Order: C-alpha cells, then structure tokens, then sequence
RNA sequence: GCGUUGGAUUGUUCACCCACUAAUAGGGAACGUGAGCUGGGUUUAGACCGUCGUGAGACAGGUUAGUUUUACCCUACUGAU
RNA sequence: GUGGCCUAUCGAUCCUUUAGUCCCUCGGAAUUUGAGGCUAGAGGUGCCAGAAAAGUUACCACAGGGAUAACUGGCUUGUG
RNA sequence: GAAGACAUUGUCAGGUGGGGAGUUUGGCUGGGGCGGCACAUCUGUUAAACGAUAACGCAGAUGUCCUAAGGGGGGCUCAUG
RNA sequence: GUGAUUUCUGCCCAGUGCUCUGAAUGUCAAAGUGAAGAAAUUCAACCAAGCGCGGGUAAACGGCGGAAGGUAGCCAAAUGCCUCGUCAUCUAAUUAGUGACGCGCAUGAAUGGAUUAACGAGAUUCCCACUGUCCCUAUCUACUAUCUAGCGAAACCACAGCCAAGGGAACGGGCUUGGCAGAAUCAGCGGGGAAAGAAGACCCUGUUGAGCUUGACUCUAGUUUGACAUUGUGAAG
RNA sequence: GCCCUGAAAAUGGAUGGCGCUCAAGCGUGUUACCUAUACUCUACCGUCAGGGUUGAUAUGAUGCCCUGACGAGUAGGCAGGCGUGGAGGUCAGUGACGAAGCCUAGACCGUAAGGUCGGGUCGAACGGCCUCUAGUGCAGAUCUUGGUGGUAGUAGCAAAUAUUCAAAUGAGAACUUUGAAGACUGAAGUGGGGAAAGGUUCCACGUCAACAGCAGUUGGACGUGGGUUAGUCGAUCCUAAGA
RNA sequence: AAAUAUGUAAGAAGUCCUUGUUACUUAAUUGAACGUGGACAUUUGAAUGAAGAGCUUUUAGUGGGCCAUUUUUGGUAAGCAGAACUGGCGAUGCGGGAUGAACCGAACGUAGAGUUAAGGUGCCGGAAUACACGCUCAUCAGACACCACAAAAGGUGUUAG
RNA sequence: GUCGAAUUUGGGUAUAGGGGCGAAAGACUAAUCGAACCAUCUAGUAGCUGGUUCCUGCCGAAGUUUCCCUCAGGAUAGCAG
RNA sequence: GGAAUACUGCCAGCUGGGACUGAGGACUGCGACGUAAGUCAAGGAUGCUGGCAUAAUGGUUAUAUGCCGCCCGUCUUGAAACACGGACCAAGGAGUCUAACGUCUAUGCGAGUGUUUGGGUGUAAAACCCAUACGCGUAAUGAAAGUGAACGUAGGUUGGGGCCUCGCAAGAGGUGCACAAUCGACCGAUCCUGAUGUCUUCGGAUGGAUUUGAGUAAGAGCAUAGCUGUUGGGACCCGAAAG
RNA sequence: CUUAGUAACGGCGAGUGAAGCGGCAAAAGCUCAAAUUUGAAAUCUGGUACCUUCGGUGCCCGAGUUGUAAUUUGGAGAGGGCAACUUUGGGGCCGUUCCUUGUCUAUGUUCCUUGGAACAGGACGUCAUAGAGGGUGAGAAUCCCGUGUGGCGAGGAGUGCGGUUCUUUGUAAAGUGCCUUCGAAGAGUCGAGUUGUUUGGGAAUGCAGCUCUAAGUGGGUGGUAAAUUCCAUCUAAAGCUAAAUAUUGGCGAGAGACCGAUAGCGAACAAGUACAGUGAUGGAAAGAUGAAAAGAACUUUGAAAAGAGAGUGAAAAAGUACGUGAAAUUGUUGAAAGGGAAGGGCAUUUGAUCAGACA
C-alpha cells in the first residue's frame, strides 16, 4: 500500500462520491440562456440601462487596500450632498445603501462627483407619458468607468534626511511591543 | 488511447504480465497508508523522514492576508519602470530627475538587496526594507520613503 | 506336489482352554477381498455413570440406541453366435 | 581521567512530568493568573522497531491447504 | 372513603446488573497440542586458519551489583611448597 | 429441586452464593457547606446505598484427607485404572452370567442411599419346546430377467480402453523393453477403470464466522440509593 | 586373481531383448569404423556495431550500399507488425451486368498474425490508403445462454386375483358399442350422498393433429352449443373464544 | 604449523632542487599542511586481456526452491533434517546412460558438405563375428560410472606369487 | 405398540424471528431452524481457489539481506528491462 | 669397418579417383608469365551438347513404408500422472474510466506561463476574440516573534568538450561552457562577543563557533498531450461463513 | 472560480476538513409589537335588495374597546412653532409584446441501355435564401410530402407599453428647510451550570433535556479559560420578499465518433404479459415470405395427412415449419484405409488433382 519514493497523497473519495458527481454538460447551453434573458430584459425595461450606478469604495484588508472596486451603493450623506432624496435616488437608476458609512473625504467627495455627472448625462422621460424615443445604452458601469486614483507624480527631486528606514521600522517594533511593561513600570514608581 | 497500452499486447499470455506466483490479488499490505509504522516503516523512515509526530504550537483562525508580503529584489527593481522610458532615466543620472517607483502598487510589500543595480539616484516607496537593500539604495544616491 | 480342522468365552486381530486328527506350519496379494455381504467395534447428532471444571463442557474411561446408495458402458472373466 | 581492564546488563510516536531559557504565542489593545511552544531528561512497551484482550463447541459454518496430521505404497531397519 | 407535601413524575449522581449487546481470547514448532524459548541479548564451540554462515546443535550466562568495586598518585607482591 | 410405596436421609457455614429488627466512625458520588485567591480554581470537613466487619443458612452450590474427614448402606455394580481381580457356581471347554470378598484409580445418602410386588416393541445369562440358523444342500409356484410389436429416458464422458517388468510425483490404457495381436457380436459377471454420487463433515492454516459459558475486555434494559424540581401552610424540640 | 559355498518372499520377467562359453564374459594393449541442434567452410533470414554516398536530368538520405560479429529461454520488460466496431480526409474507389455473408483434401503472396484470386450459393450495400477513437481478438474460468451427441432402440413400460367368444362400426379394433360367458369389490364396499378444495370437468352434437409414457373409431382431450328456477333447504339473524 | 582462500603496493593526483602562507606547532624559520618556480615523457616503471569507459533516472517479476562433487552438524539410518564453496535443474531442447528435471557430452536462427564429443560397432541397430597376451565353466556364471545392493568366514576348484 | 382415555379429530380463534411454542429432542415455527422467509444496504470484504482473448523480434530473472501479531502476506536492498 | 632399412620430422616435390558448393554482376586491386604487344587458374562459372515442352519436373492432397511423437490448460522443487478443470458446437466473456500525483518524451511560449468561472461574437453545444483576478513559478529559513542572500572579472584549486596561437605532423601554450570533487564567501536557525547611544532597559554595531537548513552564488518555469508507475474509487473478472 | 486538501480535528493512527478577503452570474427592497381617533371604531365577516358580478352600493344583525383602522420600524421617527415651492388618481377601446393554431408561397418524371420494378448507368436541361429529412416496386434537389424565404388569417392570456377616449379625483395625498421638546424598540428569553448529540471549531461549533435565571450609557460578538481597564462592531429573543441555483418524476421539443434483437431498459412483439409462490415478492421467451398473396385453379395416387404433375413469381436454391441459412450432429452417394485406439513430424513411392513459362 506504501511504496517507491512519491509524494503523500490526500485525495477523499471514500464516501459514495459516484452519486453527487456534477459535469457542466450545458455550459454552453447557459450561455445561450442568459444572453436570451439579457436580450428580452432590456426589450422590457423600456430605455433604461440595464444596470444601476454604483459608488466606488476602497476594498478592505492590507492585502487589497492598495485598490478602490464598486460598492453596493450610495450612502444616505453622499446621495443628500448631490441634491436629492434617497426614495426619488431608487427609481431613477441609483442603488443607495443604508448601512455603509462616510470616514474619508477622498471617497465622499469621488462618489458625489459621480452622482452629480450621472444626473447631468441621464434623460428623465415625464409622467405625462409623451415618451420621446431615445436610444438605450446597455450599460451605466462602460459610460461611467471607475479609475484608479493617481499617488505620485513620474518624478521627483531627492529628499533625503539622513535618517534610516530600516532603522526607523525596528523602533516602531520596539516601542509597542514594550509599551505595556514601560507604562506599569512609571505608574508603580 | 487504448491501441497504444501495454494491455492490448499482453492479449494471449494468461497471466496479463502479473506473473503466476505472486498474482494480482485486492489488497496484500492494505488500503491507503495502513501500517505505516509496522510493516511499511522502512519506506516512511527513509524517503519520508518527519511523518510522525507533532512539532509548532497551534494558531486558531488562520487569516493568510494577515501575512501578504511579496518580495522584490534589486536586482528586478527597474523592471517597474516601463521599457520606453527606463533609458532616458539611466543615462540622465541626476537629483531633480529621479524617477519615482511605487513597489506597492506593483503588488510588492517587503524590498530585500541582492543584486546590483545602476549608480543612478532612484526614489523607492515601499512598506517594509531589508537594512543591506536601502543602503545600496543610498549609496546610489537615492532615498527609500516609508508608506502604509 | 498334496493337506493343515470341529467347538466354549471375547466385536476382537491376538490370547486361552476342550476335542478330534497324519498334522492342526508361518506369511503375501492396496495390513487381498463393503457398487460381495455383515455392521458386533471404532468414529455424528439422543441418554446414563465415575473423575475433572465456577461454568459452557472435557475424558486415546465404562454403558445403551443409532439410514451401508448406483452398473445397462469399457476391459477382464464365464459361457454363447 | 567524558564511569566500572575488555567482550552483555536494555526502550519510539501520543500523553504526563521535571530542569533549562525567563525566551516566543494566546491573532481588536494592555496588566496579572492560566494555557500553549522552544532545548535536555524521567514515567514503558521483556511478543524487547513498542495492538488495550478469557473460555467452549460431541449442534456447528466458510475460504483454503496434500506448504500439514490421522490408511496403503516408497526410502530407512534402531526395535521386532 | 383512603392518603398527603410523603408517595408519584422529571433531570443528574453512586451502586447493582452474562438478563442482554459488541469484541477479543500471541509467535516459533520434524502436524497441532503440552513443554521449552532457539522471540531482545552475551562467552566458548559447532565454523571447514580474512569476514559471513543454519538446526527445538553442544557447555553456560543477562533484566543485576558498586561513593567505590569510579578518577589520580604512592608503597608493596600473589597461589603453593 | 427430588421423583410411586416401604425403610432411611449422617458430618461440614472455612470457600462461593443467599440472608439479617446486628455493629460503627473503615471505604465513600453529585449537590450542599467551609477556608484561601482578584477570579478561573484548589484544598479540607461532612457524607446515602453498597462494600468491609458480625451473626444465620447445606432437601443453597458443594466438600467428607494425610470447615469437617464418608456414618447407615452398597460394589470389579451402566461407577475399578491395574483387570480376563480372587473364591464359589454354571459348561467337555466361559474375557460371558450369577453368588460372595473390598485400602473402593475415582461407591454413598432429595448433586438422594438401600430395597421393592406389578408393569416394559428397554439392556443381559441360562433352561424346556421348536425349528433349513447350521451340518449341506435339494425341489416347487407366481412375477421378472430373456425374445418379439409398440413406446422410450438418465448417470457419466480430456482422448481412450490386452498384459509383465522398468523408470517415473516412490501402485501406467498411453512412455521404455519384451509378451503379443484378425471382422461383427449375445446372455451373465462384479477383478480393474486408484468407477460414479459432494470444491473433506476429521486435521492444520486464515490477523474468516456463529451457537453457548464465565468476576475475560468494554457496555446496557431494569432496579436501588442520594440531590434538585414538582413543593404550599402552622407549632415545637 | 577368477570361480564356488555362505545367499530365504510372496501375479510371470528381464546384463534393454534375443542370445552368447579359446565369448558376444573379466583385466589390459593396439588400430580401423559409426554418429549431435557441438567444431570448420559456404549460402540465406534477422539483430547489433563500425563505415561509404545530395551533384543535377527518375520516384523512397526514415533511401541505397560496404565491412565484421552474433542468434537457447519461464516470470518479466521493451520494439516492429496483423485483425475488429465507429470517426475526419482522400481514391471524382467497387456494386442489381450482383455489394455483404456463407461453402469450396482449387490457385498465389507473407517466417507468422493474415492478405489476394477462381468456382458455387446469395440479394443491397461495401472497400484501399493517410489519420482519430474504443464496450477491439478466447480452448479452458465445476464460465453465461442456446443448440446437439455417445450412451441407446439400451434401463425399462412386472403392486392392487382375469380375462374370453361373436356381432356391429370403421381406411384401420387385445383396448369403442351391444350380446354371451368367466370373475371381483362383499354394506368400516370398487355401493348410494355430502363439508372443504376445484370451476364447467355436467349434457348433447361434431370430431382425432397434439394429450390419455402400447393402441384408440373412445375420453375429464379438441370444436360448437345447451344446462343450476325456493316465503318453508342454507346464507342472511344471535352470541362463543376472540377481533 | 601448512595447502586452498584473503589485505595492500607496482608512479604525472609521481620523484627531486629552491623558497612563499598561518591565529596550529617548536627553546628556535623547528615542524606540519597547502602552494610559487625549475628539472625528469609514455621499456612512464611487472604479465595477460579489455563487442569502450564513466554516470544518472525510472520501473517489472521474485522474496515456498531443489540436485550433484568436495567440506560438514544432528540421527542406527533414510529418496531424513540443517549449513559452507562451486556447478547445475527450476527457466532447456539436442547426442549418450533401454527407460529418468539434476549424471556424461554439448547448449538451439534456416539449409548443404566435412570432422568429432560422450557412448558404441554378433542380431535387433548405423559401425571390425577386428588384432594381441592371459584369466574364468557356475545343478541360481558374468557382463560398464551416478544406478537400481551384498558381508564376516571358508574350498588339494584353478592360476600366479 | 396402544385402543374409553394425560384418547383421536374437523372448523373457529390466540401466540411472529433473538420472537413465539416446547410432558425438553436444540425439537417445532409451510420439503427451510444451534435463530424462518422476502427486498434493500450490496458489485459487502477476502494476505485465499479458479480464469485472464493476435503474431514476430531483442534482452532476460528470483526463492537471498533487514524490519513487520512477520511465518500461504508486505515494506527494504539485490538480481532484470 | 663400411652400408642398408625401420622409426620420427620437413619440402614455397609431382600426380590419379570421389563428393558438396557457383554467392557476386561494366571498369578500378594485388600479382604471375612475357624484349615487346598482350595473355592468365590473379578482388566468387564458364564453354560445348542432348532429350522434353507437358502433368515430364514440381506443388497440393489421400494412402503406404522407415524412424520418431504420452493430453492440453493450471498450481508446483517436481505432471503423461492413480493431482484439479475440460462430452461436443455457436454466440457472449475479464487491467476500464475518473480525481490527484512521480519519472521520461513531444509541443508552445519563456522570468514568466495558463483564452474557454465569465464576457464578446457566431454559418450556434463548433470556430473566432477579450478585461480583471486567481494558480504555479520568480527567496529562503525559524515552533514563533522575526530576519532575509556579491570582500573578489559572483572566488580559489584539480580534471574538462570545443575554440584560439604556433607547428608538416606529433605536440606546446592560451581560453575554458556543462558536469564531478574540494576549500572559502553570503542568507536564516542555534550557541557566544556586546561598540556608538539610552523612556536604564531599551537598542545590537563588531568579531567568532568539530552546530544546523528541502538556501544564495548572471534565473527555468508554466501549460497541453502520450506510454509506464502510485493512491482512493465495484477498480482485471467470478466467489464466502456473516452483519 | 478561488481561498484549499489549507487553518483546524484525529488510538495526532487510518483518516477528516471549513471560513473572511479577491473575480464573476444575478440584483430589490421591506413591516409589525411597543404612542389617546378620544371633538366622536374613523375598521371588518355575514344576510338581504339591486347593479357595470374575480366585485360594487344601500339597509339590517353580528365581530370588536381584554383594541378593529389611519399614523411611526431604528436607515429612523413623533408632538409643537416658522418660511417655502415641487408632483398625481381610477377605467374603456385600438395596436404592440408572448403563447396556442390554420393557410398560401420554386424546378424534368425528356431520350438510350440493364432490370419484374429506374429511384441505376449514359446524354441533354431547370431551380436553388429550397442539394435537411422521409415516402414511392433498387442510391430521387428537380415524381409526392416537406425543406428555404415571405405573405395572409383564427382563438386566448397578461396591463409589460405604443396611440386615442370617458371620468377630477381633492378645502385629498406625498416630498423637501430651520427651531425646540422627546425618541416607547420583543423574558422561563438572553446568559450560566450540567448531561447527550453533533461540528474543522480545539477550557467545549450548533442543537436538545433538566437546574438556575438577567439588564437598559443595556445586550451580543471580536475562534485559549480568568480578574481589571479600554477599543471596534452590530441590535437577538416577532414577520414578508423576484432573479442568478437544483431536478434519474411529469408534459412538449431538438440531438449523439452511444446499442443494433444473447446488444440496448426486464420489455423493438396482446411485457410488468405468460408462469411460480399461502404471502411479502419473483419474472421470461418471442423481430425479417414477396414489389404485390399473385398464399399454388386443375389432373392424378391415397381413408386421410400428404405425394407426383400443372400453375403463380425476377427467384418456390422465397410455400405462412417462409430473407440470408454457419458449426456441433445426421442420411444417401462417391473414394480410400483398418490384426488390442485414433490423430502428429521428417523423407520418398503410388493414386487423384492443379498453377506457371512456352518469345
Ligand atoms: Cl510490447
Ligand atoms: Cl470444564
Ligand atoms: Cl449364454
Ligand atoms: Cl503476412
Ligand atoms: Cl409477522
Ligand atoms: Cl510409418
Ligand atoms: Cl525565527
Ligand atoms: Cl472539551
Ligand atoms: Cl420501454
Ligand atoms: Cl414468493
Ligand atoms: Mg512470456
Ligand atoms: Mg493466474
Ligand atoms: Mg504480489
Ligand atoms: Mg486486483
Ligand atoms: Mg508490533
Ligand atoms: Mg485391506
Ligand atoms: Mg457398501
Ligand atoms: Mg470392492
Ligand atoms: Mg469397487
Ligand atoms: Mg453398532
Ligand atoms: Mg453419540
Ligand atoms: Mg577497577
Ligand atoms: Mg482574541
Ligand atoms: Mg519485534
Ligand atoms: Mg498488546
Ligand atoms: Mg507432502
Ligand atoms: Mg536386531
Ligand atoms: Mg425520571
Ligand atoms: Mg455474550
Ligand atoms: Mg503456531
Ligand atoms: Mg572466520
Ligand atoms: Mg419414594
Ligand atoms: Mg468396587
Ligand atoms: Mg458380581
Ligand atoms: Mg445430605
Ligand atoms: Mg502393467
Ligand atoms: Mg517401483
Ligand atoms: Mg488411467
Ligand atoms: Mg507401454
Ligand atoms: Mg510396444
Ligand atoms: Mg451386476
Ligand atoms: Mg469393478
Ligand atoms: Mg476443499
Ligand atoms: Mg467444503
Ligand atoms: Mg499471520
Ligand atoms: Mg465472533
Ligand atoms: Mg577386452
Ligand atoms: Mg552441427
Ligand atoms: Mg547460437
Ligand atoms: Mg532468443
Ligand atoms: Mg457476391
Ligand atoms: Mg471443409
Ligand atoms: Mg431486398
Ligand atoms: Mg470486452
Ligand atoms: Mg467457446
Ligand atoms: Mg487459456
Ligand atoms: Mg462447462
Ligand atoms: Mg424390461
Ligand atoms: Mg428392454
Ligand atoms: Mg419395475
Ligand atoms: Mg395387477
Ligand atoms: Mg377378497
Ligand atoms: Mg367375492
Ligand atoms: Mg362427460
Ligand atoms: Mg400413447
Ligand atoms: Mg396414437
Ligand atoms: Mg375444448
Ligand atoms: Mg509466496
Ligand atoms: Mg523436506
Ligand atoms: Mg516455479
Ligand atoms: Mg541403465
Ligand atoms: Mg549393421
Ligand atoms: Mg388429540
Ligand atoms: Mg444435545
Ligand atoms: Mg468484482
Ligand atoms: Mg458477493
Ligand atoms: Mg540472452
Ligand atoms: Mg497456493
Ligand atoms: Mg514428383
Ligand atoms: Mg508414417
Ligand atoms: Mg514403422
Ligand atoms: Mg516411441
Ligand atoms: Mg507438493
Ligand atoms: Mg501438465
Ligand atoms: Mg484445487
Ligand atoms: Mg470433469
Ligand atoms: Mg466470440
Ligand atoms: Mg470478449
Ligand atoms: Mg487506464
Ligand atoms: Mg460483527
Ligand atoms: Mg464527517
Ligand atoms: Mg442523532
Ligand atoms: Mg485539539
Ligand atoms: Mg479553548
Ligand atoms: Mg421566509
Ligand atoms: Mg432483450
Ligand atoms: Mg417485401
Ligand atoms: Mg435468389
Ligand atoms: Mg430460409
Ligand atoms: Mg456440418
């Protein structure tokens, strides 16, 4: 059962795996249905676009923090600084979320250029129902790109200090690691 | 395919090429890794030396994010910089004209110093440095500027 | 070459006596011979006793009851065309 | 002179426990208990490369074995 | 009529429990069993003058003992007649 | 549990069980209570039943020697190894039978001992009558077998079917060397075909089972004991 | 030294047999002769190794050619090939003027797996080559399903006392019908009715391929029809163990 | 104190002359180790051979053996049990031993010719009823390794000493 | 053997698989009993027995070492392609 | 005293009879005989002649004769076995697919590589096109906090194919990739040394150590495919007593 | 898709094993309880009459204050005060969107040969946004049905919406600024101990039994138990909600490098049928005459079944035991061999039979 130099294998089929076996046979087949779905969506949804606007947010966590992705939605701050209600927002074209909140003014301000160029670029057809004909564009995410916010300048002039990076990383260490012992050590004196 | 399998050769000589005296029976041995300190001690203790036992202490929970840092060498620090323009910045040298390399925007955490690279003043941003990587750094005229 | 027996007890081979007789010599043939017989013994399952085992049970110890199948083929043999 | 003049006199993983280092971790941030790691020993597997383990079957079952006993035959002839 | 905050019932805890459940009940071996250990080791011999070398071969031994019976130095010489 | 009647059922409570209005300061769960600590926690005291200790119990399990040492009886008995025991009787001759004898391998008292008229498709020995069981075979009847007309299977089958010796997987129809050997056949026959019927029920092996037993390992229904809940009201020691 | 005594086993028997005596026996010496897939030389097949040759105007430089050596084989490994169902491409492939399949002690090619042709039978599809793919090759498994032998015109068709003569019918009578005779069941029957169970087996006409282990004109067979009549006999009602 | 087996050496990674490095070593430029430079070519350091030598990865089957000569243990012995070296069978036909897994000879592509091995040449049966010197007469002669058995003790049988 | 009774027997009814029933043989429970029958889990597992399908060419073994509840099996080294 | 003969050996002395073989396919080579031209037995057979032209040779098949040949498959040290399966014939009948992997090989690109989750598009399960991420690789080492790969032509020495210089050649010198051995240097771990400076306990510079790592030292990998091997799966096919 | 065979669990053995982030498909939000309408229960089932009938109106009982409407759900929001503008609702009809259906819409059967049959071969034409497929006496684009491209109808659903038309809904409703006072938010529940089970969850992941049982600047969580001090993040113990996802059943369709009557479902057929079992259950075998029955009139032999002729057909070498018709096994005829098997290998004789070249 154990034999010639290979590597330790882990592979678990030792339960009735036969009985929950999934082949995508109909890969392409799906692909047929959602772009037929998609066609007779926007049939029905008049001239409307599809999709609705989305803010831009800074992904959390050190690893992604480095790039800014769609949220969910507009806060009720951002949506009430571009000049209007957050009911009349949901009906024409705008998700609003409730729950997210403004700490960075970078970001508050970025979606609230974004909703005040949305608003100037967007036709509202009246209640009246005359319903001049215009074009429908598919999508709001292609007319309203998210880009990457610019951090430097191509090139600078040298600043240098001369202090030491490296140097200043390991006392940033040294400080809260002994933080706790430095301060118990005062306050018993 | 199977016109290419030893099978279809062993078509005719009764024993499929398992022999007479041994066979091919199920399981002689076991299934899987049974007796691997009993009867297949030999093959473990060489070729797998380390199996047994238990070594570190625990860590519940887990998060790999929590200790994303990518490495990047000098010696592949201009490879950040695009090719049209990496040679009017080695054969203009100067202070004022340093071209700014932001590592983390290249999916970078940590620069550690191996390699060499140009005497050309150079400003680096980076979150963690090596303490031999910024001194080649300097000594190029360049400086290395702390970011979060 | 030719003969080498009749009986009491025992499942007995063996053994031991009675008697007759010229004589009651020893052996082999898949320890000749069970589709030839017989089935008393051994050696399935029931049951009893003694000793042993806490017990289920054991005993090359004793005791009693316990299904013996098929030849029309080939050859051999005996006779017959 | 790194135990017994020499050739034998002995023991893994897991777990527990002790000594050392007073060092590393408890992952929102600290102090103190507690717990978990790092290095070196001890508690033992004598079936001694180390499963935790009482019988009976004459009511019996299965896979096999002439690799193996209870008849002849063959070799041997101590014994007769 | 009796009985009474006790019985009863519910949840944990200790005992009892082959009535019942699940499982186990080494190996080597001139068959197996009983015995023995040739199962981890040591000395001499079998062993055929390098080394290696079998049998339930032959004659024995080990699971200890010692603050000295360990280390160094000095002086001395034993059995027996 | 023993197993009609008659007669009689001895000694042993140390062991294993069963049982007790017996004893107390042994062992002892959870809850509760106390101390210590900033707490987790730790330690200590108290502490139910059971166990332990003490008594009873053999027509409970069982024992009866060189806790008590087999009493009354009975026996080479369905129980005695040695053993075909010894003596007597039965026969011409008896490993049989019967009657006695008993240091009884290993008889024995309701795990019942001993004795018993009647009864028994039970197990044994002898005698009379009787007979083909035998000395020692012979003969008769019916139906088969046999032959014909019609009807018409199965087992089994590597290929097949004459021997002697040899060697060989140590017992050949085939191989080697010899003997020999002439179509097609019928009724019989049980020497051989290590004939046929079944993957040996005996034996061993397998890290294959099952039935049953037991202070084997690990558990469990039930039952018992304590705590808390159900769970209130009044008084006293 | 040779010979002899010592020297006894079971079916008949083996210097291999016959047979052999100045041997065809024993010891020893000298020559001739016989024959292995071994040795020597030659041809051919294959394998391995070392080499030669791109220069057009003729086809394979994985081609052609020169030189030397070698060849046993279970378990097992590797290499080059043969055959089968289906798929892409190609041969503007074959075919009702006969495709496929099958039969053929007829012919040819290949060491072989196999391939090709003629003759007969037959009636509607099928093949070569370059590649792709697999539910791709059978003598065995007390293999699965189906079919068929030897045995073999053989074992056998022998319990329950027993049949016989004549006529009628019919292609056909030991077995059907009628008559006569001889027998048996012997009233706890081989008689006369029923309960369960069966389900049309009851009755008539027609009728014999199969069934009645011989026969058959007969039948509980086959075909076509007919037949079961209740206020009083039962069910229905009652309660039993119980459900 | 053998025989048979057994370790090492027989050159270029060698020998020689001179003198550089070090924290080791010496009373000491004493030594040790490692080097710079110079001198000595393949009768360059015995024999014979060398379908080339060196090296790596990967994986099948097998892990019941048995026999013969010699050495050898237990056992009265065994076609018994157990070891040592080598050669065989297993895995292998072919000629010989009548016959036989292992003995003798010899190992195999398809054929032709020649010559042999072991074993044979009265007949079966291919080949001298050849040659030569002796021995033996059996009322149970004898006849070819492994191998299919015979002893102690005897004979004025006959032969030689 | 027994034959007027612990007799024989029809129909109705009750007891269902670790259960029933047993004047007790491990007997009987639909030809099935020391734990019935039917379907499924289930193509249950097997170090054990049997079988395992075309040709030619080249090379070509092992029954030995160490460890294993290892002794009819594996791992490991060797031999082979 | 002089010969002969026997025995053994040698001759690049001569010559007769018999058998088997004829491979190759212009010339080329080495020799012989010749003053010459030429010839020849000199790197493999030609010349002459007869009969028959078909079943005559030969092939196939049946039979006869000589010698030889035991029944295949299977387990086994050993099978023709008195070991097991097999009476006969037809058809069916057993290493498969999948997930994850080792070695090797082919292909694309290469410090990178992977279009097919999805989107676009379409002659519509095909083909064609594409963003962002993600996987693996490009850095290791510690239990961890953590730290993190050049004294030097990315080192020295020995051996190295190829190339360069000189040389007729033989050789000598120069340069030396891959690879092999060895001594160093660098990074992490462990054990030591503890500078300038201090939240007076922080900080850890510098220099060491018969210690240690699946490391560095001018990258090799990623993807697809194939044979072979591994593990889990019914797992080459058929088979338990049980639960 | 990935994270990932990873953190972790595990006689730490065999084995087991998630989650956050990142890319993508699909996107959608919300409402009760807890407030006095209190200058007016403003709410609702049912009955009855009528009507524009998935309902409406009037009237009358009843339900209900032990709470039915309006108003407010934490993102808030409510009671007062001040100043401002912005926006409508409910139905007919005609079309469109979708589904279920019907109908219409090209081109040879022209010559020759073979054949029973032309749908074969050969010659000469036509159509093609139709050379998919099937049928018709053999391989048919052009003989028939269809196929391709379009036109013209018939009957419904859903108000999704493209135009027209009838009703003013309403001193109605909703949104937005500022000041002030307030801001009710779910109990045998959270949580805790213990027992059992479960999970990757480890001093205990979820679930359940028993015991104990909260708080309001509170409460839960922050993957190591505890005390103390902070921080972060949500708001439990009440409720509704499309799409992206699943589908060996049902109904309607389109396909395949799948099987081809011992295969493929057990079943291509009067198949879950015949048949077996008391019962639960078990469970087969079985497809092919020919283009067309044209399925053999009539004669003759026989009791009859049938036979022999005749006849039908392209073919009875297709006769309802029917396409093709292999092997085992069997009959007849012909040839050969045979003294207790047969069969085989090498070589040649004899008999039979046969190809090749006559250059
Ligand atoms: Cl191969
Ligand atoms: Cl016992
Ligand atoms: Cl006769
Ligand atoms: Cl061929
Ligand atoms: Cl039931
Ligand atoms: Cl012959
Ligand atoms: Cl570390
Ligand atoms: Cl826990
Ligand atoms: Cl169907
Ligand atoms: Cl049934
Ligand atoms: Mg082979
Ligand atoms: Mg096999
Ligand atoms: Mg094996
Ligand atoms: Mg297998
Ligand atoms: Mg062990
Ligand atoms: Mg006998
Ligand atoms: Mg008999
Ligand atoms: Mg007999
Ligand atoms: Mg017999
Ligand atoms: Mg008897
Ligand atoms: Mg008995
Ligand atoms: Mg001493
Ligand atoms: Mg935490
Ligand atoms: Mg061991
Ligand atoms: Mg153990
Ligand atoms: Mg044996
Ligand atoms: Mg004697
Ligand atoms: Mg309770
Ligand atoms: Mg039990
Ligand atoms: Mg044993
Ligand atoms: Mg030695
Ligand atoms: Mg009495
Ligand atoms: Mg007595
Ligand atoms: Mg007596
Ligand atoms: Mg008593
Ligand atoms: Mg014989
Ligand atoms: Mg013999
Ligand atoms: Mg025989
Ligand atoms: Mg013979
Ligand atoms: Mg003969
Ligand atoms: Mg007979
Ligand atoms: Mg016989
Ligand atoms: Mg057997
Ligand atoms: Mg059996
Ligand atoms: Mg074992
Ligand atoms: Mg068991
Ligand atoms: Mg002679
Ligand atoms: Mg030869
Ligand atoms: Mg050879
Ligand atoms: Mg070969
Ligand atoms: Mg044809
Ligand atoms: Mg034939
Ligand atoms: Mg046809
Ligand atoms: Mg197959
Ligand atoms: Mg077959
Ligand atoms: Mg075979
Ligand atoms: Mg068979
Ligand atoms: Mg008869
Ligand atoms: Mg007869
Ligand atoms: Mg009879
Ligand atoms: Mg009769
Ligand atoms: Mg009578
Ligand atoms: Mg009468
Ligand atoms: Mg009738
Ligand atoms: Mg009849
Ligand atoms: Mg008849
Ligand atoms: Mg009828
Ligand atoms: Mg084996
Ligand atoms: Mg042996
Ligand atoms: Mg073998
Ligand atoms: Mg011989
Ligand atoms: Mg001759
Ligand atoms: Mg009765
Ligand atoms: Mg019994
Ligand atoms: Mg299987
Ligand atoms: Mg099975
Ligand atoms: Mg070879
Ligand atoms: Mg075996
Ligand atoms: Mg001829
Ligand atoms: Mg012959
Ligand atoms: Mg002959
Ligand atoms: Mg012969
Ligand atoms: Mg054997
Ligand atoms: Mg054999
Ligand atoms: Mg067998
Ligand atoms: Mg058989
Ligand atoms: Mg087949
Ligand atoms: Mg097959
Ligand atoms: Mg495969
Ligand atoms: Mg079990
Ligand atoms: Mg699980
Ligand atoms: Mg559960
Ligand atoms: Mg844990
Ligand atoms: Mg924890
Ligand atoms: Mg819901
Ligand atoms: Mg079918
Ligand atoms: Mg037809
Ligand atoms: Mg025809
Ligand atoms: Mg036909
Ligand atoms: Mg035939």
């Amino acid at each position: 059962a154990i034999s010639k130099n290979l590597p330790i294998l882990k592979n678990h089929f030792r339960k009735h795996w036969q009985e929950r076996v999934k082949v995508h046979f109909d890969q392409a087949g799906k692909k047929v249905s959602r772009r037929n779905a998609r066609a007779t969506r926007a049939a029905k949804i008049a001239p409307r676009p599809l999709d609705l606007l989305r803010p831009v947010v800074r992904a959390p966590t050190v690893k992604y923090n480095r790039k800014v992705r769609a949220g969910r939605g507009f806060t009720l701050a951002e949506v009430k600084a571009a000049g209007l209600t957050a009911a009349y927002a949901r009906t024409i074209g705008i998700a609003v979320d409730h729950r997210r909140q403004n700490r960075n003014q970078e970001i508050f301000d970025a979606n609230v250029q974004r909703l005040k160029e949305y608003q100037s670029k967007i036709i509202v057809f009246p209640r009246n129902g005359k319903a001049p004909e215009a074009e429908q564009v598919l999508s709001a995410a292609a007319t309203f790109p998210i880009a990457q916010p610019a951090t430097d300048v191509e090139a600078r002039a040298v600043q240098d200090n001369g202090e030491s990076a490296f140097r200043t990383l390991r006392l940033a260490r040294s400080e809260k690691k002994f933080r706790g012992i430095r301060e118990k050590r005062a306050r018993e004196k | 395919p199977s016109r290419f399998t030893k099978t279809r050769k062993h078509r005719g000589h009764v024993s499929a090429g398992k022999g007479r005296i041994g066979k091919h029976r199920k399981h002689p041995g076991g299934r899987g890794m049974a007796g691997g300190q009993h009867h297949h001690r030999i093959n473990m203790d060489k070729y797998h030396p380390g199996y047994f036992g238990k070594v570190g202490m625990r860590y519940f929970h887990k998060q790999q994010a929590h200790f994303w840092k990518p490495v990047l060498n000098l010696d592949k620090l201009w490879t950040l910089i695009p090719e049209d323009k990496r040679d009017q910045y080695l054969k203009s040298a100067s202070k004022e004209t340093a071209p700014v390399i932001d590592t983390l925007a290249a999916g970078y955490g940590k620069i550690l110093g191996k390699g060499r690279i140009p005497n050309v003043p150079v400003i680096v941003k980076a979150r963690f440095v090596s303490k031999l990587a910024e001194e080649k750094i300097r000594a190029a005229g360049g400086v290395v500027e702390l970011i979060a």
